[PDB]
Formats: structure tokens, C-alpha cells, sequence
């Protein structure tokens, strides 16, 4: 778990 | 295999992620803080120190102005790993008062 993980995945995901 | 932060390759995008990651979050984790190390450590091999001094000083004013003192330590934690890999490359380091 990590903010950078949930954030980096947000942009990558759609 | 490039110096990217949370999917951010551009400097402007990097500093933006840190500024928020330091504001919206007061209790950072070792994993999150680690992501910063792999980013800075890459600048050494990629020869992008230009953005390094920019990100370091940028995150500094944030971790310092931050309400949580724990942030002050986080900065040193990243430097302890970056400054190390950076020295083995050039031998120099960053000047942080």
C-alpha cells in the first residue's frame, strides 16, 4: 500500500 | 527503467505529486517515501541532476514547512540512499542547510 501506488494507478487506469 | 514518480516523468508533474503527497498526507509510509529514492537515484544514472536539486529543494521547503516533524526525517532518509548512490557516481552531494 502507498499513496504513490493508488495515484500512479489512477492515471494508468481508465 | 526511467526516473518517474508515481507515473510522472516530467519534473513539473513530479514536484506536483510531492507537494500534495506532503500536504494531503501527514503520516507517510516507508514504501511511499522509498518511491522518492528510486526516482532521485535514477537521476544520477540518467544524468538528470538538474531536476534533482530542483526536487530536493522543492520537497525540502514542503517537508520543513509541514506541520508534522516526522517529515524532516523522511527527507534525510531519501538522501541517505540517494546521496550514497550519487557519490559512487560523481562523488559529490547536495548542500542542504
Amino acid at each position: 500500500k502507498s499513496f504513490f501506488d493508488k495515484k500512479r494507478s489512477e492515471r494508468i487506469s481508465n | 527503467a526511467a526516473p518517474n514518480l508515481a507515473g510522472a516523468v516530467e519534473f513539473s508533474d513530479v514536484k506536483t505529486l510531492l507537494k500534495e503527497w506532503i500536504t494531503t498526507i501527514s503520516d507517510p509510509m516507508e514504501e511511499d517515501i522509498l518511491q522518492v529514492v528510486r526516482y532521485c537515484t535514477d537521476l544520477i544514472e540518467e544524468k538528470d541532476l538538474e531536476k534533482l536539486d530542483l526536487v530536493i529543494k522543492y520537497m525540502k521547503r514542503l517537508m520543513q514547512q509541514s506541520v508534522e516533524s516526522v517529515w524532516n526525517m523522511a527527507f534525510d532518509f531519501i538522501l541517505d540512499n540517494v546521496q550514497v548512490v550519487l557519490q559512487q557516481t560523481y562523488g559529490s552531494t547536495l548542500k542542504v542547510t
